[PDB]
C-alpha cells in the first residue's frame, strides 16, 4: 500500500 | 504495569537481547531540525516565498512536477553535513555497539542514523534517503553526490542523459515504501523488546508496526505524550516515559549504567563532525 496519512 | 527501571533491568539481566526500534521526527528536533512547519523557522520563512498551499504538498508528486523548487529548498537544508546527530542517535548507536539492536526503523529523512555510525544493514529507512537519486523520466539511478552541486546552488538537478528532473529517493505520498521495509515480517515477531521514540504514529504503513510484536513483548514509548495504539488500544507490558525525548533517553542510559561510555562516545563523535 501507499505512504499516507 | 512495568517501569522504566524494570525495562532497564531486563536489559542488564539479558532477559531482552533483541531490540527493535521505531523512531520519528521527535528524535531529530534536538539537532535543530523543525517538524510541523508550525514553527516560525529558517525553513518556514524560506518556503514562505514558495507558497506551498500546505505542508503535505512538499511530498506530493503533482506539486513537485509543477514546482520542484520548494522541495529542493528542503533538500538543501537536509543534505548531509548540515546537521549533526544528537544523544538519542548516539544512544541507538551504543545499543548496536553492545549487540542489542535487531533493527532500527526510521521515518526520518535527515540521514542522521547513518551519520551517527549505525550500519545500513541494521537500518530500515522507510521514507527513503538523500544518499541516492533517480531520474523521474528515464529511471536512471545516481548517487546523491552527483546532484549535490546543483542542490547547493539552487539549480534543479537535471538528467545528463534525457534532461529529466532528477529526484532524490525520498518517498512521496501515495508511493509504496522501499523494499527493505518488508524485513518487518521477520523482524517484529523475532523481537523481544520494542522501542518507540519521538513519533506521532500518523504515517502508514509504518505506524501499524507497533502492533506487530508478541503479547509477551514490552513496548516502551519515549515521547512528549501518549499516541496511537499505545493510547487507543494499550497492553499490559506497555510503558510510557512522557516528556522531552532527550531526558527520557538520558534517564534510561543512566538506568542502564552506560552514562559514562555514552558521553565519551558522543563527545568523540560530535567533536569530529563540527
Ligand atoms: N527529520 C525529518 O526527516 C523530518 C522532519 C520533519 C518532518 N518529517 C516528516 C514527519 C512524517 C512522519 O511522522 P513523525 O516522524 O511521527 O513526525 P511528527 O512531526 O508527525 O511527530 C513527532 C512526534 O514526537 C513529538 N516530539 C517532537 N519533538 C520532541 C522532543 N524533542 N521530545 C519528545 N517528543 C518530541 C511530537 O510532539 C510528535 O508527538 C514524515 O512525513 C516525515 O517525512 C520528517
Ligand atoms: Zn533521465
Amino acid at each position: 500500500s501507499g505512504k499516507v496519512l | 504495569k512495568l517501569s522504566l527501571q524494570d525495562v532497564a533491568e531486563l536489559i542488564r539481566a539479558r532477559a531482552c537481547q533483541r531490540v527493535v526500534v521505531m523512531v520519528g521526527a521527535g528524535i531529530s528536533t534536538p539537532s535543530g531540525i523543525p517538524d510541523f512547519r508550525s514553527p516560525g523557522s529558517g525553513l518556514y520563512s524560506n518556503l514562505q516565498q514558495y507558497d506551498l498551499p500546505y505542508p503535505e504538498a512538499i511530498f506530493e508528486l503533482p506539486f513537485f512536477f509543477h514546482n520542484p523548487k520548494p522541495f529542493f529548498t528542503l533538500a538543501k537544508e537536509l543534505y548531509p553535513g548540515n546537521y549533526k546527530p544528537n544523544v538519542t542517535h548516539y544512544f541507538l548507536r551504543l545499543l548496536h555497539d553492545k549487540g542489542l539492536l535487531l533493527r532500527l526503523y526510521t521515518q526520518n529523512i535527515d540521514g542522521l542514523e547513518r551519520v551517527s555510525g549505525i550500519p545500513a544493514s541494521k537500518l530500515v529507512e522507510a521514507h527513503g534517503t538523500f544518499a541516492s537519486a533517480t531520474c523521474t523520466v528515464c529511471q536512471r539511478p545516481f548517487p546523491g553526490e552527483d546532484i549535490r552541486a546543483d542542490v547547493m546552488a539552487d539549480r534543479v538537478p537535471r538528467c545528463p542523459v534525457c534532461t529529466g528532473v532528477v529526484k532524490p529517493d525520498i518517498v512521496f505520498f501515495g508511493e509504496p515504501l522501499p523494499q527493505r521495509f518488508l524485513l518487518h515480517v521477520v523482524d517484529f515477531p523475532m523481537a523481544d523488546l520494542l522501542l518507540i521514540l519521538g513519533t506521532s504514529l500518523e504515517v502508514e504503513p509504518f505506524a501499524s508496526l507497533t502492533e506487530a510484536v508478541r503479547s509477551s513483548v514490552p513496548r516502551l514509548l519515549i515521547n512528549r505524550d501518549l499516541v496511537g495504539p499505545l493510547a487507543w488500544h494499550p497492553r499490559s507490558r506497555d510503558v510510557a516515559q512522557l516528556g522531552d525525548v532527550v531526558h527520557g533517553v538520558e534517564s534510561l542510559v543512566e538506568l542502564l549504567g552506560w552514562t559514562e561510555e555514552m558521553r565519551d562516545l558522543v563527545q568523540r563523535e560530535t567533536g569530529k563532525l563540527d
